[PDB]
């Protein structure tokens, strides 16, 4: 019954692929919420222009 | 209702509010306030942190 989500942020100059280094994730948040959650989705920001 | 001023006890309005709550189902989030003390240093002593 809780969501847990870590985040992190770094710096990148390569151009495509995922960089070869080593980083961890702290600790972001956590949400005492009761959801048997099974699928998700994500947000686009589209420019309606 | 027939609520009165000249109306004696019995006949008067009176305002109720009935507190409801949950036995062990979801992750408890309304809980009572915590107490306490004064810290102290270098002296053997038991700790609740
Ligand atoms: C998981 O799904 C079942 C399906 O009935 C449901 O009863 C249960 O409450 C769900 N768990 C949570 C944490 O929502």
């Amino acid at each position: 019954g809780y969501f847990k989500i870590y985040s992190k942020h770094t710096p990148i100059n390569l151009v495509r692929d995922l960089p070869q280094g080593f980083s961890a994730l702290e600790p972001l948040v956590d949400l005492p919420i009761g959801i048997n959650i099974t699928r998700f989705q994500t947000l686009l920001a589209l420019h309606r222009s | 209702y027939g609520f009165q001023p000249t109306n004696g006890v019995g006949y008067q309005p009176y305002r109720v509010v009935v507190l409801s709550f949950e036995l062990l189902h979801a992750p408890a989030t309304v809980c009572g306030p915590k107490k306490s003390t004064n810290l102290v240093k270098n002296k053997c002593v038991n700790f609740n942190f």
